[PDB]
């Protein structure tokens, strides 16, 4: 098939299938989650292991004292976009000393994600981004994709083994909105527990969380900081 | 050939074989002509090729009975016209076996596995009349 | 399929990065090990001709007094990244007037490697291991050509990387003394490089919080070469 | 006269055709499109013509063309 | 339901929850899922497969398990 | 992927298109180089001047600076371009910069240059390997091999061109622990290594010597017969 | 025991071919007619086919082994008819076991965008894949598949009616590599004090066909030395023949 090339070429169907190839590249394994409430927003990304003598890789980054993100792949474009968000927040503080609202920041990131898709000489983005933030309008969860779209969501999950998480989130969207911080992170971790493989139970060594809210900056929690959030998790009935 | 009665077609004799398709022409059934005495001075290769492929086809025990199992194949290299085909015909002359030379790019058959068939037939008709010394001229084509 | 990195596979993989992953194997074996006592590195020195200068295969190198590097792959493209790692310490000296952590050197080399897909050059066929005793203690880090980086308590690259890694997982923990880590690394190295060990085909270096000095532990490491 | 089952694989097209072949007690003429990608210059046309002639000879018969796309390109 | 009744099954089966777990399948794949669940029930030593067998079947039949996420290029 | 382009790995990590540099170098001239006890000595063969032709313009060895030169196995146009880069580079660096130039520095620069020309499309990396010998590196002479791939290394004695095949064994066959004493055994071993050249008699076997302190000195035809006779007598007495 | 360490895989094979002919007391009573066919895929051309031979030995079954080449001739159309002939002539036998190799070249799906070429595959291959029978529609016949490349195989082969199990292999593990040399200690006359335990470790990630080649290469070591028996040094440097020269 000739039409599997530069985003400048449309397939006869009227599609750019390389964007779908980037999207499927995003879907390649362990789970990540994001969801917000009236008070807080939360994202979680499990740190995948490599060996018994190599460290788990962190997948959560801080952007500003009201916004942070989570990242899926080998971070080729994800971390650069995170740094661009950080510089944009610095510019916002340079111009009006304000942490700019989440949605109007993510709109420019969506435009930037679209920019390569029209021209040659630049591969499409191979990562999907989750975002948790709060601003002078409210708390928000956003997510962006190689297709350059941005979504404000009550819950979201990118990767594989996460359709169970997605269904749990689709079920408890009825609760996510009104929950507090602890209840919200409990809901997210329950969605993640829905992603458990057959031979495993959730360990502290991989679960890593980022949290923001109306009275809390975006911060990152690990192992024994995650455990105060892992309590209240769904049990193992049958 | 089979000798048959003219009227009742009964088999009533047998007679000399003077036929069979062009594969016999592809094969060099006769032991080659050049000998080890024609390869002037290139004598270490005589030892190498004797150790490798000359002994089995008149002394099978050296590769089947002496507590061991036979080998498969031996590669020769050097500039064209330096004795490769000459030494091959010399070693094949040192035995009564048939010599089967094929250049690597000559067996290009069209449909799937038919080139493998064109290689397979040479081994199939090998012990159908005596073992053989196979020689791929220019192995280069087959792997890189 | 794989003419350029401008497009991925119909699976979404690049048909380039895994090529760098096996191109890791074109070089000799290499090991890095972090302990609470420091970080050590080793590379097989297996020569092309012993009448070449035997130190000229600089696959075990010092970056600075508290930081060292090991490589797997071609020496040419490794030289650029190693030079970047060395020059960033002097840049820190001339700008911040103090020393630079191995984490930020790792980050800078990662961003230099991450240029071939978002400029507007080409992928680097080398995997790097750094070992530092920096402002955050002992710290071993690993980069693959992809431009990402990970902390490692130990790591193996180069030829026979994965067998050495799997066998080392049986004999390692986060906080032993670096000397017994060296011994356990060598008892596996002896079988990983070719057959037998000497300066023609082995090389190793180490740095410790008690030694911000002379990473080039060669020809004084001779005793543990003959301890094994 | 003509019915095209269409849809992605694994849905039931061949099974439905075989079930209709079953319940009718009629004569079933199953073939695959790839079976008619034969090499010889005109042999595919001869095969199609002869198959339709056989179908006419068998009168209450149902021809099935599986993977018409292989020859309906 | 079709393949389960043909194979005979343990009564405790949520076919509806099976369909929910069979997200975005085609028919043939689930047709396979039934027989392979019966095979694992043979491995489970049960006299007839139950919902656990279909779960443990779909858990493997779904995909080739693909690559590893947090390090994909 | 395939060998159709430099800038992509083979599906096994190979770079066939780049790795063609070996036979790119191999089909040029033939040269050998050593560092003696103090003085480096180099030799070249395969001139084969066609009557009206000359080897004077062929210039297999050119002296870049009073303490650095090289040998140029490969295509002659790229060799001349390397002449014009390296010679002017070292001259200007020593003439203007606070630090002097060394053979190590020029080898580094050439390696970086070739690696950088490997670093882009539409730019053909130089198809020549070279022995670069220098008299000054903290005052000590030394030798380097450089390859089109951008890799560089130091050697005690090496050969390039069509002579790069045999000499790799040949040196290991007769290199003593003693670095070839003074200029006598240094030039003698140069002649021994260049004996793999067509006739070894000095008819078209030439050489030059740099004494680690003075510039490149030529074993000119009025004297090279003496070294040729030395080599021949040494080979005759040991028979 | 001729299998080199992969006895795990041949045993899970026998659960789906050997067990449902020799031990039918658990299949149909528990619901499903005994299965008859499985696929294999592992290291490069290493040992794969031989598993089928061991099964057909203990099954006491007539054995047939096929490659794509034997379904191909300059004469076209008949290549498909050869599979039909093969199944019929096997069923004329008192039940038979048939095996296919490089099933990727046979069980590989349609390639329309080739626009011609060596196109005989497209005429023949489905007559295997679509005329092939599985656990249910199969007569008194046992079938086994193998190929080194499973990623290209048609899902129709993957799905039932073609396959009743799939099995994966890898390069022989350390226990496997030791056991291969244990097997080949029978294949020659040697000074049988060998440290095969160390020979299998001197081999890094490697195959088992090369193990056979190395055993015959120790035979070569005896022959070049004209020695009446092989020795441990012959085994060591025969291993290094691959390990050094095939990996230097
Ligand atoms: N040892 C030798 N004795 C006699 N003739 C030789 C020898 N080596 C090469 N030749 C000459 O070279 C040719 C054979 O060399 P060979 O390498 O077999 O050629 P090719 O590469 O065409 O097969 C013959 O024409 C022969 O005249
Ligand atoms: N709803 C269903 N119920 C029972 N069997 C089904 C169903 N859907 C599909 N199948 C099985 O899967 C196959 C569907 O694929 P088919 O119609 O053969 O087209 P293709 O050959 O393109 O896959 C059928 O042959 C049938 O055996
Ligand atoms: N470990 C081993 N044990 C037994 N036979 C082996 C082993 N490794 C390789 N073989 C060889 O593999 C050959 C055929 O199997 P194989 O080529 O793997 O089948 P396939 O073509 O399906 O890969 C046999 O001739 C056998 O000698």
């Amino acid at each position: 098939n000739q039409y599997d090339n530069d985003v400048t070429v449309w397939s006869p169907q009227g599609r750019i299938h390389q964007i779908e190839y980037a999207m499927e590249a995003v879907k390649q394994g362990s789970a990540t989650v994001g969801l917000k409430s009236k008070t807080h927003a939360v994202l979680v990304a499990l740190k995948r292991a490599q060996s018994e003598l190599a460290a788990h890789q962190k997948k959560i980054l801080h952007v500003d004292n009201h916004i942070g993100i989570s990242i899926a792949g080998l971070t080729a474009d994800a971390r650069l976009l995170c740094n661009f968000m950080r510089q944009e927040c610095l510019d916002s503080r340079f111009v009006f000393d304000r942490p700019l609202p989440v949605s109007r920041l993510v709109s420019l990131i969506g435009s930037k994600t679209q920019i390569p898709t029209q021209r040659y000489g630049r591969r499409p983005y191979g990562v999907g981004l989750l975002i948790a933030g709060y601003d002078d309008m409210g708390p928000h969860i956003f997510q962006t994709c190689p297709s350059a779209n941005y979504f404000d969501c009550r819950a979201m999950s990118i990767g594989a083994r996460s359709q169970s998480a997605r269904t749990y989130l689709e079920r408890h969207m009825s609760e996510f909105m009104e929950c507090n911080l602890n209840e919200l992170v409990k809901h997210g971790l329950r969605a993640l527990r829905e992603t458990l493989p057959a031979e495993q139970d959730l360990t502290t060594k991989n679960v890593s969380i980022g949290i923001v809210g109306k009275d809390l900056e975006f911060t990152i929690y690990d192992d024994d900081d995650v455990s105060p959030f892992l309590e209240g998790l769904e049990e193992r009935p049958q | 050939s089979v000798l048959l009665n003219h009227k009742v077609h009964a088999v009533i004799g047998v007679l000399m074989d003077d036929t069979d398709p062009l594969v016999t022409v592809m094969k060099v059934e006769k032991a080659p002509q050049e000998t080890y005495a024609d390869i002037g001075g290139l004598d270490n290769q005589i030892q190498e090729i004797k150790e490798s492929v000359e002994l089995p086809l008149t002394h099978p025990e050296y590769y089947e009975e002496m507590g061991i199992k036979p080998p498969k194949g031996v590669i020769l290299y050097g500039p064209p016209g330096t004795g490769k085909t000459l030494l091959a015909k010399a070693v094949a002359n040192q035995t009564s076996a048939t010599f089967l030379r094929v250049v690597g790019s000559e067996l290009i058959q069209k449909y799937l596995g038919d080139g493998p068939k064109l290689v397979r037939e040479l081994f199939r008709v090998a012990e159908e009349h005596a073992p053989s010394i196979v020689f791929i001229d220019e192995i280069d084509a087959i792997g890189t | 399929y794989d003419r350029g990195v401008n497009t991925f596979s119909p699976e979404g993989r690049l048909f380039q990065v895994e090529y760098a992953i096996e191109a890791i194997k074109l070089g000799s074996t290499a090991i890095g090990i972090q302990t609470s006592e420091g970080v050590c590195l080793a590379v097989e020195k297996r020569i092309t001709s012993p009448l070449m200068e035997p130190s000229s295969i600089e696959k075990i190198v010092e970056i600075d007094a508290h930081i060292g590097c090991a490589m797997s792959g071609l020496i040419a493209d490794a030289k650029t990244l190693i030079d970047k790692a060395r020059v960033e310490t002097q840049n820190h000296w001339f700008t911040y007037n103090e020393t630079m952590t191995v984490e930020s050197v790792t980050q800078a080399v990662s961003n230099l490697a991450l240029q071939f897909g978002e400029e507007d050059s080409r992928p680097f066929g080398v995997a790097l291991l750094f070992g530092g005793v920096d402002e955050k203690g002992p710290q071993l880090f690993h980069m693959d050509p992809s431009g990402t980086f990970v902390q490692c308590d130990a790591r193996a690259i180069g030829s026979a990387s994965e067998g050495a890694q799997s066998s080392l997982q049986e004999v390692y923990h986060k906080s032993m003394t670096l000397k017994e880590a060296i011994k356990s690394s060598l008892i596996i190295l002896k079988q990983v490089m070719e057959e037998k060990l000497n300066a023609t085909n082995i090389e190793l270096a180490t740095v410790q919080p008690g030694q911000n000095f002379h990473m080039f532990t060669k020809e004084e490491l001779e005793e543990v070469i003959k301890d094994i | 006269k003509g019915v095209l089952m269409y849809g992605p694989p694994g849905t039931g097209k061949t099974l439905l055709a075989r079930a209709c072949a079953a319940q009718t007690k009629a004569t079933f003429l199953k073939l695959a499109g790839p079976q008619l990608v034969q090499m010889f210059i005109g042999d595919g046309a001869k095969l199609v013509r002869d198959a339709f002639a056989l179908a006419k000879e068998k009168a209450p018969s149902i021809i099935f063309i599986d993977e018409l796309d292989a020859i309906g390109t | 339901q079709i393949h389960s009744r043909k194979m005979n099954v343990s009564p405790d089966v949520n076919y509806e929850e099976l369909a929910r777990c069979t997200d975005d399948f085609n028919g043939a794949q689930c047709k396979a899922v039934c027989v392979e669940a019966g095979m694992i029930a043979l491995r489970r030593g049960a006299t007839e497969l139950t919902h656990e067998d279909y779960m443990e079947g779909i858990l493997e039949v779904q995909a080739k398990k693909k690559a590893n996420l947090q390090y994909y290029a | 992927s395939y060998d159709r382009a430099i800038t992509v790995f083979s599906p096994d990590g190979h770079l066939f298109q780049v790795e063609y540099a070996q036979e790119a170098v191999k089909k040029g001239s033939t040269a050998v180089g050593v560092r003696g006890r103090d003085i480096v000595v180099l030799g070249v063969e395969k001139k084969s001047v066609a009557k009206l032709q000359d080897e004077r313009t062929v210039r297999k060895i050119c002296a870049l600076d009073d303490n650095v030169c090289m040998a140029f196995a490969g295509l002659t146009a790229d060799a001349r371009i390397v002449i014009n880069r390296a010679r002017v580079e070292c001259q200007s660096h020593r003439l203007t910069v606070e630090d002097p130039v060394t053979v190590e520095y020029i080898t580094r620069y050439i390696a970086s240059l070739k690696q950088r020309y490997t670093q882009s499309n539409g730019r053909r990396p130089f198809g020549i390997s070279a022995l670069i010998v220098g008299f000054d590196f903290d005052g000590t002479p030394r030798l380097y091999q450089t390859d089109p791939s951008g890799t560089y290394h130091a050697w005690k004695a090496n050969a390039i061109g069509r002579g790069a095949k045999s000499v790799r064994e040949f040196l290991e066959k007769n290199y003593t622990d003693e670095a070839i004493e003074t200029d006598d055994l240094t030039i003698k071993l140069v002649i021994k290594a260049l004996l793999e050249v067509v006739q070894s008699g000095g008819k078209n076997i030439e050489l030059a010597v740099m004494r680690r302190d003075q510039s490149l000195k030529i074993l000119n035809p009025e004297e090279i017969e003496k070294y040729v006779a030395e080599i021949e007598k040494e080979k005759e007495e040991n028979e | 025991s001729d299998v080199g360490g992969c006895k795990e895989q041949i045993e899970k094979l026998r659960e789906v071919v050997e067990t449902p002919l020799l031990h039918p007391e658990r299949f149909v009573n528990l619901g499903i007619e005994p299965p008859k066919g499985v696929l294999l895929f592992g290291p490069p051309g290493t040992g794969k086919t031989l598993c089928a031979r061991a099964v057909a030995n203990r099954t006491d079954a007539c054995f047939i082994r096929v490659i794509g080449s034997e379904l191909v001739q300059k004469y076209v159309g008949e290549g498909a008819r050869m599979v039909r002939e093969l199944f019929e002539m096997a069923r004329t036998k008192k039940a038979c076991l048939i095996f296919f190799d490089e099933i990727d070249a046979i069980g590989g799906a349609r390639f329309d965008d080739g626009a011609g070429g060596d196109n005989e595959v497209q005429r023949t291959m489905l007559e295997l894949i679509n005329q092939l029978d599985g656990f249910d529609p199969r007569g008194n016949i046992k079938v086994l598949m193998a190929t080194n490349r499973p990623d290209t195989l048609d899902p129709a082969l993957m799905r039932p009616g073609r396959l009743d199990r799939k099995i994966e292999f890898s390069l022989p593990d350390l226990e496997g590599r030791t056991h291969i040399f244990k097997i080949h200690a029978r294949s020659m006359s040697v000074e049988r004090d060998i440290r095969f335990e160390l020979l299998a470790r001197l081999c890094p990630n490697s195959t088992g066909a090369e193990i056979r080649s190395v055993c015959t290469e120790a035979g070569m070591f005896a022959i070049r030395a004209r020695r009446k028996i092989a020795t441990e040094k012959d085994f060591l440097e025969a291993v290094n023949k691959v390990i050094k020269s095939y990996a230097k």
